[PDB]
């Protein structure tokens, strides 16, 4: 119902904070398809501003991967790319963090 | 055109034609930039330039642009394309300057264009007096635009440690 309605329920102010809590829970609730279908909508938005906290809320995630995501979880980052320069940047410099470290140190480390 | 025989001269003596132009009308004008920019082998293009910044100073003036502001990002275009061919100069040093002036986030796209492009381009030289320039323009001033502006840079860095 939030995702669905909040989409289409608009306000931006919203979607902070609860990007910040949902930033933290990923896969110990799992339902993947859906949450990651529900998450690159709230990407899909402008903003790179909105874009941003879908990668950030992820961070969490990721780490933890669920019923399918590790392997794929390395295929998504790829597959799933920006340039708009700083927007560019959030993409490539996401990246060139997670090209920084041994990306399960990484998530160690960023995490917390 | 398509007398692509097409001889230098003609080309040339579009300027006085142009001249006309400073009475305004802006989509006539428009279509003149167009027209305008296609002779050019990166040539009779001095004179003109001059002319264009004649332009520009004319653009000063005082103004009240509504038509005419467009005409600016046209021929801003126009004048683009230009450039990728020539080997351009001083003049757009200027440009440099003549947006610091302005406020409106339009110019700034091109000129973040220009960000882009140029970061591809790289002869170097220039850039770095005119990221001088852009210090001094930036210390000068403050914006949202600017804020994004610097980020870019920040970005891209160099020397000066």
């Amino acid at each position: 119902h939030l995702c669905e309605f909040i989409e289409d329920c608009e306000f931006t102010v919203l979607a902070t904070r609860i990007l910040h809590l949902l930033g933290q829970e990923g896969p110990k609730t799992n339902n993947p398809s859906k949450y990651i279908r529900f998450i690159y909508n709230r990407v899909v938005l402008e903003h790179e501003e909105v874009r941003a906290g879908a990668v950030s809320a992820l961070a969490k995630f990721g780490a933890q991967n669920e019923e399918m995501l590790p392997s794929i979880l390395v295929l998504l980052k790829r597959c799933v790319m920006d340039d708009d320069n700083e927007v560019r940047d959030r993409a490539t410099f996401y990246l060139n963090v997670l090209e920084q470290k041994q990306k399960a140190l990484n998530a160690g480390y960023i995490l917390n | 055109k398509e007398h692509p025989a097409h001889e230098r001269v003609l080309q040339d003596l579009v300027m006085d034609i142009l001249r006309v132009l400073s009475t305004p009308d802006l989509e006539v004008r428009k279509k003149t930039l167009q027209l305008a920019l296609d002779l050019v082998s990166s040539r009779n293009v001095e004179e003109l330039v001059i002319v264009l910044k004649k332009e520009v100073i004319k653009t000063n003036n005082v103004s009240e642009h509504e038509d005419t502001d467009k005409y600016r990002q046209l021929l801003v275009r126009t004048l683009h394309s230009c450039s990728v061919r020539f080997p351009d100069m001083a003049a757009n040093v200027i440009p440099v300057l003549m947006e610091f002036l302005s406020d409106s986030n339009e110019a700034a796209a091109a000129d973040v264009l220009e960000f882009v492009r140029e970061a591809i381009q790289r002869f170097d030289n220039l850039r770095m007096l005119i990221v001088e320039k852009m210090l001094e323009v930036f210390h000068a001033i403050k914006s949202v635009k600017i804020y994004r502006g610097a980020l870019w840079i920040l970005g891209e860095y160099c020397s000066t440690k």
